[PDB]
RNA sequence: CUUGAGUCUCGUAGAGGGGGGUAGAAUUCCAGGUGUAGCGGUGAAAUGCGUAGAGAUCUGGAGGAAUACCGGUGGCGAAGGCGGCCCCCUGGACGAAGACUGACGCUCAGGUGCGAAAGCGUGGGGAGCAAACAGGAUUAGAUACCCUGGUAGUCCACGCCGUAAACGAUGUCGACUUGGAGGUUGUGCCCUUGAGGCGUGGCUUCCGGAGCUAACGCGUUAAGUCGACCGCCUGGGGAGUACGGCCGCAAGGUUAAAACUCAAAUGAAUUGACGGGGGCCCGCACAAGCGGUGGAGCAUGUGGUUUAAUUCGAUGCAACGCGA
């Protein structure tokens, strides 16, 4: 509520070094466990190397093309009631949100295994099914749809 | 069919909503369309931000006819009586001028006590 | 309320009126009159106005 | 007699009062072009209006109320008052040189008269607001608050009532008493060359000196310092009500008790708390995120429960894997 730090630097893919992939690999491990992580992600990027068997590592910023919301319902009270003024977001959290979300709804899915709950998500979500872009589009629906109070 | 050239434009404005009725040079009307003439309502709407995509409106009537330049009155204060114009001129529209023709007593009768919340 | 002028430009000048009524003469026909308001409004919110 | 009251003169500004005109704006209702699914409205909604064409919108007529702007912190009158403009009949107030009579004088219970609004009369008109009234919605609920409509009645004379926070909750008339920034009027003189410049009379707005003041504050317009007269006041509730007279079409007005009864009812002023009052921060407060509870078994604490007893204490944030 008054402190004005930044961001905190965070370390680079075990081979890549990938910063703006280093904060991915973040929001995917449970209790600390980046040794369940290094190994279902690190690898889950790979097995596109079937799903295309293309180059695997800017074959990740496309699948979050369609999935990175830029317009956001930014509440407020004024009025009598409420405020929903949507307004856009800025990159420090861009390439993060879609991130988690992906990953959020790779998980309720059901497929064969995680290695594979996921290897379909960033595919499927590079393809327009899935809750990836849906969501996306459930949103901006709303957002920039809704400038009448914004 | 006519194809008028020189024919007028009433925005009247209320509080709560905001009609844009295109007419004639005369006064004969042509075509028209509104704030809740426009998908949102309640409260929803009013804001200027959806009283221009009612403008936006007219000019699908408005074109099925010939209109190289009108002009315009503005009957009527509130969110819509300034953006309502943006919207015009700009989706294809030429303009003479703007004239007001809002109401003005001379003090002459009572007006609503109403609003005692 | 008169305006209108030569060379297209799509101007301003609409605010030149902005000044002498608008929503001006609308506040004071608005809802109600004054009565005895202004009996305590231009003899009351003068307090107000004195620097 | 003349400075007090005044009479004439001669100026002057002003919504002073009554009557008679009036022009412009503005809604609404009428009458048709246009034009289409809409308008109206609330927090949202609904009630109501619109395919028997709303609303928009135009061109026309009927009609009633009121006079934006100017407008003023202003102006007037004895108060309640009073706002465009024009016309006649008519008050008051102010001033300048003078010109005049000669203490007329200021006070007044009762006496008489004027009387915001509202209401009752007779009769008129009735455009807009609107008590009462009906829907509509909000709530537990709504005889209310907002929404949709609408009767009286706001308006007119003629007449009654004759009360209001009738205000400055502060009689009148008269001379005093430090000033300081003004407003509006009137008349002297200044190269009147001038916006202005300087003296001086009515009114007036704000500060505010002594001084008065229980404090807040009044303070040349006194709540200062004196002088004539009249009004009222004597603790709260009971009560301006009851009882008699009065007035009054009435509604009611006014003249005004007793009996009980309580240690208080009050004024201003500080002290904090509390505001569904404002202004400015602070916390994992919130927002942003990560996890989990409620739900499922089980351990366990507690109030229920029943007991021969289920041993007492903790009982919002401060107690509940708490003292065990
Ligand atoms: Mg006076
Ligand atoms: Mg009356
Ligand atoms: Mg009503
Ligand atoms: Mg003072
Ligand atoms: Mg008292
Ligand atoms: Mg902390
Ligand atoms: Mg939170
Ligand atoms: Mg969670
Ligand atoms: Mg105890």
């Amino acid at each position: 509520r008054r402190r004005v730090i930044g961001q905190r630097k965070i370390l680079p893919d075990p081979k890549f070094g990938s910063e703006l992939l280093a904060k991915f690999v973040n929001i995917l491990m449970v209790d600390g466990k980046k040794s369940t992580a290094e190994s279902i992600v690190y690898s889950a990027l790979e097995t596109l190397a079937q799903r295309s068997g293309k180059s695997e590592l800017e074959a990740f910023e496309v699948a979050l093309e369609n999935v990175r919301p830029t317009v956001e319902v930014k509440s407020r009270r004024v009025g009598g009631s409420t405020y929903q003024v949507p307004v856009e977001v800025r990159p420090v959290r861009r390439n993060a949100l879609a991130m988690r979300w992906i990953v959020e709804a790779a998980r309720k899915r059901g497929d064969k295994s995680m290695a594979l709950r996921l290897a379909n998500e960033l595919s499927d979500a590079a393809e327009n099914k899935g809750t990836a872009v849906k969501k996306r589009e459930d949103v901006h629906r709303m957002a920039e749809a809704n400038k009448a109070f914004a | 069919r006519k194809q008028v050239s020189d024919g007028v434009a009433h925005i009247h404005a209320s509080f709560n909503n905001t009609i844009v009725t295109i007419t004639d040079r005369q006064g004969n009307a042509l075509g028209w369309a509104t704030a809740g003439g426009s998908g949102f309502r309640g409260s929803r709407k009013s804001t200027p931000f959806a009283a221009q995509v009612a403008a936006e409106r007219c000019a699908d009537a408005v074109k099925e006819y010939g209109i190289k330049n009108l002009e315009v009155m503005v009957k009527g204060p509130g969110p819509g009586r300034e953006s309502t114009i943006r919207a015009l001129n700009a989706a294809g529209f030429r303009i003479t001028n703007i004239t007001d023709v809002t109401p003005i007593p001379h003090n002459g009768c009572r007006p609503p006590k109403k609003r005692r919340v | 309320i008169k305006v209108r002028e030569n060379e297209p430009f799509d101007v301003a000048l609409r605010r030149f009126k902005r000044s002498c009524e608008k929503a001006g003469v609308l506040a004071e026909v608005r809802r109600r009159e004054f009565y005895e308001k202004p009996t305590t409004e231009r003899k009351r919110a003068k307090a107000s106005a004195v620097k």
